[PDB]
RNA sequence: GUCAAGCGUUCAUAGCGACAUUGCUUUUUGAUUCUUCGAUGUCGGCUCUUCCUAUCAUACCGAAGCAGAAUUCGGUAAGCG
RNA sequence: UUGCUCCACACAAUAUAGAUGGAUACGAAUAAGGCGUCCUUGUGGCGUCGCUGAACCAUAGCAGGCUAGCAACGGUGCACUUGGCGGAAAGGCCUUGGGUGCUUGCUGGCGAAUUGCAAUGUCAUUUUGCGUGGGGAUAAAUCAUUUGUAUACGACUUAGA
């Protein structure tokens, strides 16, 4: 159809300043700062009143239009992470064989390294990523705690901790043996 | 085609023994020329009437122009054409400042979104749509809004040297 | 001066052609700076020079010139066709020949 | 702490606006967009150049940065009032873009004469300018 | 209009590039294209990746050393884009082969000489916004091209040194640009004025 | 391949699948007689190379009337046997 | 039987995929940039530009002669030279100073004709040769003989004043 003009709204609060170059979005907020190149979606970035920015599509196809919404909701997502963070936390989830995660140094990698999934002799290891933070809970037994202002990083971390304990040649409707995202949330909300 | 005109044709089925004076039938009817349009007209009499060329006479032919040539226009067109395996009846909207405007946007649009030719295609009624709501089309209804406004990004500039020396903008 | 031109510079590029036959008689020109059938009609009957090098001096001169003519123009970007008093040899194909600016008109 | 987004401003396809005809009859000339037909047409009405009221595509037009008040769908005698009212021509005159116009046709009408003139002056101008550098 | 023209190929669009450096190889200019690792080809990159994976599967199945010759480089790709679009077998394309010559970087001479684009080649002019497209160096790489770190180095040496020389061009425009400003308001300038100069 | 009456302890579609119907292939056999009757050496095996994929095995996976084991259906895949 | 190479200038012969004012150097983006200016030195503020190189530089003088001044101390050609940068194929780019002319920045004086009304009207750059005068260096390879790490024959690998 070609829709004239979709616009979305980006509402900024106060601790927080957002500079956007071209299509190159840096939000530096109290936890810390975040850059996102956006340079493959083609809109337009403006500021209302220090407190809102638009983001625009002139011309725009249905795919277009689509992208737009995208584009709002991932540097909603670099505010609130730099604002208030992100927090996913996993439980372990085993039967017979007790899931040992610990966290590592190999060359200064920091690694989470898993044992004995399903009674295995290997050795798993998960790279943390930059920002991640990796901690273990207190009075939740078998819960990991990946947080961090990224939630592409902690998403994508608690991601491969989880295919990374996926059951091989097992009816998995009964070997559910696994480390699983249990609370998506934030690191400091109410 | 891209200057199709529009006619009035009265044609009239003539005058035999029993009947002197008949009815003067008359079409509007869009067509690059008036032997174009008396061929379309006796194409939709032999649809309507038992009537032919041969047993029928052209009365009239006059070119009808737009009454108001540069005046901004919603129209909707009511348009029957046949598709590879039917015939559908459609209703279209179309925004421009004239009739054969309209009828031409009309007639590339069908062969574009429908891949109708001309031979596939009778317009059923074309009938400027005198007020706003009544604006059925939501790719006409954008165009109706208060102070509409909008930019052109990604100008394009032609070249008429093979060779440019500046590495060109888009700005606009 | 520094130059001393008083011809504008073309291309033979082609003889007239079919999709597959040629026609030696009559060769296509590119002219510079002409990218228009009615802006190539000022050259119309203008007289051309291919000008060329031979290792045997036939009259005191070891350049010698083939001269033509532009007759119509070709298409709709500027190339002229033209003919010359003996045909262009096809080796000239991409070569440079002078447009003069006799006969003259304005 | 200032959030900084770019601005981006383009011409925008309005009412008011202010076209510069590229190709066709007029052809060089001012006109102003009169309504929005669609996307990619809208009317223009250029009376002072003499710019009938048509329907145009804007690959015909090259958008100006001058834009003046006008009503929608303002018929003739309205926009060559309004026009004249905001003195668009006195705008447009004034600009960069027009005067490289002027000068590119002020170059085309020179004569071998003033082509000789014009060589004997810039090589009057290049002495002084070669003066100043060297002592600048 | 020059003795040669020199193309930088970037950003421009390998067969819309290839068909215009043709038609001037043949009509008698003499082309150096530059910068053929930053040409562009249309479509996505695993797209194009199949596409030379499909070139790459045909050879002469008798002797693979006498097969089509699946040559890797940029510049290569580049030059059998633009075979194809001359008659090479004859002596007059075998001539207008000659008259071309292809790079992947900006090596000397060129790197002190003007460059010039083909605007019909553009992709930001040619290309719809949204549309996919593929960098030849990073398909080259994909399907053998050994040189690709080292063509970035060197066009990373090659432009701190350009730069350095821009710096001072933007230098000494300035007091040229300042200069001519003097030289205005004269009885000279105002008289170069009345002629459009 | 589609459709799904029905089978599958209930349950159309895990696996199947009647009555119908749409195709593909040219490794079967017919059909034809266009080429060869101033001759294109006619079966099979041995040897040796390559190619195809409609995948038997091996690699990685998805599904099950997959608890394990062993199977079955399917995907990428002809790299290698 | 004064051979070879380099440099320079005298004349010849071969030619030429095609000289005729100048290939005139940022990088990046293109839903963005360039330039100028200012500060807090930033993904900053302000101003300005594009809408093509239709530009810019260059361009007057017997294919550009001879000569006289004025103004300026600029521009430019050629060699000599100082210093530096350049290895992607650098083989170029930027300099320092002295000569050496020229200058149309301005104003003068003389000459051009008959190439007879046009006839590229010859002014470019590679190969070479040969002539002259100014430097420079003073070998190998192959056959034959020999080896067997090699080998149908060639080839290969060894040896020999
Ligand atoms: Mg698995
Ligand atoms: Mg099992
Ligand atoms: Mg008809
Ligand atoms: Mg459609
Ligand atoms: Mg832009
Ligand atoms: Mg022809
Ligand atoms: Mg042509
Ligand atoms: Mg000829
Ligand atoms: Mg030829
Ligand atoms: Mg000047
Ligand atoms: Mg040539
Ligand atoms: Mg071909
Ligand atoms: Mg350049
Ligand atoms: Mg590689
Ligand atoms: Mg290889
Ligand atoms: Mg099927
Ligand atoms: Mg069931
Ligand atoms: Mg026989
Ligand atoms: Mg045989
Ligand atoms: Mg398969
Ligand atoms: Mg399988
Ligand atoms: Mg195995
Ligand atoms: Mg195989
Ligand atoms: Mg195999
Ligand atoms: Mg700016
Ligand atoms: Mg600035
Ligand atoms: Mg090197
Ligand atoms: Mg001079
Ligand atoms: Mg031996
Ligand atoms: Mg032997």
């Amino acid at each position: 159809m070609k829709y004239i003009q979709t616009e979305q709204q980006i509402e900024v609060p106060e601790g927080v300043t957002v500079s956007i170059k071209s299509r190159i979005v840096k939000v530096v907020g109290p936890r810390g700062t975040l850059t996102k190149n956006l340079k493959h979606i083609d809109v337009t970035f403006t500021k209302v009143n220090n407190q809102l920015i638009k983001v625009a599509v002139h011309n725009g196809g249905r795919k277009h239009v689509a992208a737009l919404r995208t584009v709002k909701s991932l540097v909603d997502n670099m505010i609130t992470g730099v604002t208030k963070g992100y927090k996913y936390k996993m439980r372990y989830v085993y039967a017979h064989f007790p899931i040992n995660v610990n966290i590592v140094e190999k060359d200064g990698a920091k690694f989470i390294e898993v044992r004995n999934f399903l009674g295995d002799k290997k050795i798993r290891n998960v790279p943390v990523r930059d920002g991640v933070t990796i901690e273990f809970s207190t009075n939740v037994k078998d819960e990991i705690v990946l947080s961090g202002n990224s939630v592409e990083d902690v998403s994508q971390n608690a991601a491969d901790l989880q295919q990374i304990c996926r059951v091989r040649n097992k009816d998995i409707r009964k070997f559910l043996d696994g480390i699983y995202v249990s609370h998506k949330g934030f690191i400091t909300e109410d | 085609m891209a200057h199709f005109k529009e006619y009035q044709v009265i044609g009239r089925r003539l005058p035999t023994e029993s009947v002197p004076e008949p009815k003067l039938f008359r079409m509007r009817i869009f067509a690059s020329n008036e032997v174009i349009a008396k061929s379309r007209y006796w194409y939709f009499l032999q649809k309507l009437h038992k009537v032919k060329k041969a047993s029928g006479e052209i009365v009239s032919i006059n070119q009808i122009n737009e009454a108001h040539p540069t005046k901004v226009k919603n129209f909707g067109v009511w348009v029957r054409y046949d598709s590879r395996s039917g015939t559908h009846n459609m209703y279209k909207e179309i925004r421009d400042v004239s009739r054969v405007a309209a009828v031409e946007t009309l007639y590339q649009d069908m062969a574009a979104r429908h891949r109708a030719r001309f031979r596939s295609i009778h317009i059923l009624k074309v009938a400027e749509i005198e007020k706003t709501a009544d604006v059925k089309r939501q790719y006409v209804k954008q165009f109706l809004t208060k102070d509409l406004k909008f930019p052109l990004p990604h100008r394009v500039q032609k070249s008429t040297k093979t060779f440019s020396y500046k590495r060109p903008s888009t700005f606009y | 001066a520094e130059s001393h031109r008083l011809y504008v510079k073309g291309k033979h590029l082609s003889y007239q052609r079919s999709k597959r036959v040629n026609n030696p008689n009559v060769s296509l020109i590119k002219i510079e700076g002409v990218a228009t059938p009615q802006d190539a009609q000022f050259y119309l009957g203008k007289r051309i020079a291919y000008v060329y090098r031979a290792s045997k001096e036939v009259r005191g001169s070891k350049i010698r010139v083939m001269w033509g003519k532009v007759t119509r123009t070709h298409g709709n970007s500027g190339v002229v066709r033209a003919t010359f008093r003996n045909n262009l040899p096809a080796k000239t194909f991409g070569a440079s020949v002078r447009i003069f600016l006799y006969p003259s008109n304005i | 702490t200032d959030s900084i987004v770019k601005a981006s401003n383009w011409r925008l396809v309005e009412v008011g606006r202010v076209v510069l005809i590229k190709k066709g009859q007029s052809a060089g000339k001012l006109a102003a967009i009169v309504e929005i037909i669609d996307q990619k047409k809208v009317l223009i009405d250029g009376p002072k150049a003499g710019v009938p009221r048509q329907a145009i595509n804007l690959g015909q037009v090259v958008l100006t940065p001058l834009t003046f008040a006008l009503p929608r769908g303002a018929r003739t005698a309205t926009v060559s009032k309004k026009w004249a009212a905001a003195a668009v021509c006195e705008k447009w005159a004034a600009s960069s873009w027009a005067k490289k116009i002027a000068q590119r046709e002020r170059r085309a009408a020179l004569t071998d004469f003033e082509r000789f003139q014009v060589m004997v002056l810039r090589k009057q101008k290049r002495y002084t300018v070669k003066k100043a550098l060297a002592k600048a | 209009v020059e003795p040669v023209v020199v193309i930088d190929g970037k950003g421009h669009l390998v067969g819309r590039l290839a068909s215009v450096v043709a038609k001037q190889l043949l009509n008698g200019q003499k082309i150096v294209v530059v910068r053929a690792e930053e040409l562009n080809i249309s479509g996505e990159f695993f797209r194009n990746k199949l596409k030379y994976h499909d070139f790459l599967r045909k050879a002469t199945a008798f002797n693979k050393t006498r097969g089509p010759f699946h040559f890797r480089a940029p510049s290569r790709i580049f030059y059998k884009a633009l075979r194809g679009m001359v008659s090479h077998k004859t002596a007059r394309g075998k001539a207008a082969l000659e008259r071309l010559k292809v790079f992947e970087g900006i090596p000397p001479p060129y790197d002190k000489k003007k460059r010039v684009v083909v605007p019909q080649a553009l992709r930001v002019l040619r290309l719809k916004p949204g549309r996919k497209y593929t960098t030849l160096g990073k398909l080259s790489t994909s399907v053998g091209w050994k040189y690709e770190d080292v063509v970035a180095k060197l066009e990373a040496k090659r432009k701190v040194s350009s730069a350095e020389y821009y710096a001072k061009k933007r230098a000494f425009t300035k007091k040229v640009a300042s200069a001519n400003a003097t030289a205005a308001e004269s009885d000279v300038a105002k008289q170069l004025a009345a002629l459009g100069y």
